[PDB]
C-alpha cells in the first residue's frame, strides 16, 4: 500500500 | 537451444572486422543473443543474412541501423495505436461469470485498462496527464481491493504491482526525458498483467 | 494465418521501405535479408516488431559509435602523376575536414567555419575530378551520386540548424567520406 | 607430467589474469578460472586457440582503445567542480586541458616529429595539474587523499609506454595509458 | 547507454563462434561464462582482453615452441617408405622457422627452402597418384588441394609479414600447413 499512496502523490 | 555457425559464416566473420562492422557485433548479435531462446530458427537465418551481407558490403549493418533509428515517428504511433487497441476484448479475458462480485471486479479491471489505453492522448496536455496520473492510481487502488474482497495467484499480485511500480519509474523518467514510447510500452504491460490476473480465475 | 495481423505491420512501415531503399544499391543484401525477415516475420509475427525495438533501445549507443566512427575517419586518408596528386590530395583533405566535424559542431563561428571549410573542400574536390576526367568511363555516374550526396550533406546542415540533432549530420558526413572512396576507388 | 603442453598458455597466460583479477573480482575470477580449467581438461589446446583468435583480432581492438580515446573530446568538462574559487578554478581547467591533451594524441601519433612536440605539452599539463594538487592537496582527509599517489604512477607509466612506443610502433599501448591516465584525472575530481 | 561490453560481442564472440567446429559445448559453456561475468562486471571482458595482448611475449615464445615441436617425427614398397622423406624434410623446414626468421640473409634462404620443399613433396605427391586405382583417387585429391588451399595460405601469410612484422602468423600458419601435412599422410596411409 505504502507504494501505492507513493504513485498516487506522484 | 544455440545458434550454429556454418564454415562459411565462421569464414565470414573472421573477415568482416573492420571499425564500420561493429554495429553488426555491438547491436544486432546481442540482438541474437536474446531471439535465440524465443525463436532458434529466426535468430540463425537471420544471423547468418547479417553476417553474409555485411561481410559482402562492410558498412550495411549501420546503415540499416541508422535508418531504422530515422523511423522512430513511426514506431513511435505504432506503439500509440497497440497501447490504444490493448483496452478492447472485455469479453474473453473476462471472468465468464454473472455474479454480484465476479462481473465487478471484470468492471474495476475494464476501468484501468481504459485509463491506461488513452495515454498517447492525455500525455501532451501536462494538466490533463497529471489528471491521468492520479485517475491511474485510483483505477489500481480501486482495484487491488475488489482482489482481496475476492499459491500462483500470490505469484500474479506480486508480478501485478512490480509491473505497477515499474509503470511510474517509468513515468518519472519521462518528466526527465520527453520519451513518450517508454511509457506507452510500459502502460501496456500493465494492460498485459491486468490481463493475467483474470487469466488465473479463468483457469 | 493469411491476412497480416496488425502486429506485423513493422514488417511494412519500417522495414520494406529500409529494403527498397537499399535494393538500389545492392541487390542480394537487400533480396536476402528481406526473404529472411519476410520468413521470420510469417512464422512468428510480432517478430519484427521487437527486433526494431531492441534497435531503438540501443540509440546512444548507437549515436557514440557514429560520432566515433566519424572521427576514426581521420586515420583512413591513404585509404585507396601531376592531376592524380592533386586528386589524391583534395580527396584527403576532405576526409580530414569531415572528421573534424565532432569537435567543431559545439561552437558558433567554428562550426561555421568549418561549413565554409567544408564547402570549399567539397568544391576543390569536384574541380580536381574533371582535372582527371578532362585531360586522361563508369566514373560518370560516381560523380553524380557523388554531387547527390554531397547536395543530401548540405540538407542535413540546415535542417540541422533547425533541430540541433546532430547524428543526422555525423551520418551524412559519413555517408559523404564513403563516395568519396567510392570515387577515388573508381579509377 | 600428466598435462600436455599445449595447455601451457592456461598456466602462463590465463593464471596469471585470474590472479590479478582476483584482486577485485574474486567471484568472477573463480567461475573464469573454473571455466578455463574445465574446457582446457576437456579439450587439451583449446586455451591456445582462444589466445590465438584473441591475438589474430588485435586490430579490433587498436580502434577501439583509439577510439575511447578520441571520444574523450567530448568528456573532457566532465567532473568539473561546483564550488567557486581560485583554489578549484585552477584546479578545474588543468585537468579540462589535460584531458583534452590527452584525447589528441591518436591525430599526432603518426608524425614522429610533430608528436614529439606534443609530447612536451603533455608533461607540462600533467606538471600544472601537479602544480595545483600540491596547492590544495594540504588545505584540507586520511580515507580520502590516496589518489595523489595513484596520478604519478601512471603518469610516469604513460612515459614509459612513450619510450617503448619509438621502440615498438604499437600504439595501442599508448592509447591505452592515455585512457588510464583521463580516468585517474576524473577520478581526482571525483573527491569533490 | 555505453560500450564497455563491445569487446565481449565485437571479439569474444566472434572467436568462440569461430572454434566452434574444433569443440562445441565449451565454445558454448565459455561464451556463457563470459556473458554472464560481463552482465555483473561491465568492463571485466575488455580488461581480461588487455591483459591477455599484454602477454604477447610468452605467446610467441609458446608458439615458437610448438612449431619446433611440430617436426620430430609424431607417430601414426619403396615409395610406401620414399614418400615420407618429403614430409619428413619439409616437417623439418617448417620447424625451424623460429630461429631462422630474425635473419633477412638465413630468412631469404629458408624461404627458397620451404617452397623447394613443397614443390618437391608437391612431385612426391603427384608421382605417386599412379600407385592407387584410379577410380578411387576421391580422398587423394581432395587432401591434395587442402594441403595446397593451406600452402597458398601460408604464401599470403609470408607475403604480410614482411609488410607487418607480425612473426606469429608465420608460426601459426607454418604449424597448420605441418598438420596438413599429416594429414596428407593419414589420407595415403589409409
Amino acid at each position: 500500500d505504502a507504494l501505492l499512496a507513493d504513485l498516487e502523490s506522484t | 537451444g544455440h545458434m550454429r555457425m556454418t564454415m562459411e559464416e565462421m569464414k565470414n566473420e573472421a573477415e568482416t572486422t573492420s571499425m564500420v562492422s561493429m554495429p553488426l557485433y555491438a547491436v544486432m548479435y546481442p540482438v541474437f543473443n536474446e531471439l535465440e531462446r524465443v525463436n532458434l530458427s529466426a535468430a540463425q537465418t537471420l544471423r547468418a543474412a547479417f553476417i553474409k551481407a555485411e561481410k559482402e558490403n562492410p558498412g550495411l549493418t549501420q546503415d540499416i541501423i541508422m535508418k531504422i533509428l530515422e523511423k522512430k515517428s513511426v514506431e513511435v504511433n505504432f506503439t500509440e495505436s497497440l497501447l490504444r487497441m490493448a483496452a478492447d476484448d472485455v469479453e474473453e479475458y473476462m471472468i465468464e461469470r454473472p455474479e454480484p462480485e465476479f462481473q465487478d471486479l471484470n468492471e474495476k479491471a475494464r476501468a484501468l485498462k481504459q485509463i491506461l489505453s488513452k495515454i498517447p492522448d492525455e500525455i501532451n496536455d501536462r494538466v490533463r496527464f497529471l489528471q491521468t496520473i492520479k485517475d491511474i492510481a485510483s483505477a489500481i487502488k480501486e482495484l487491488l481491493d475488489t482482489v482481496n474482497n475476492v499459491r500462483a495467484l500470490e505469484h500474479q499480485k506480486k508480478e501485478f504491482v512490480k509491473y505497477s511500480k515499474s509503470f511510474s519509474d517509468t513515468l518519472k523518467t519521462y518528466f526527465k526525458d520527453g520519451k513518450a514510447i517508454n511509457v506507452f510500452v510500459s502502460a501496456n504491460r500493465l494492460i498485459h498483467q491486468t490481463n493475467l490476473i483474470l487469466q488465473t480465475f479463468k483457469t
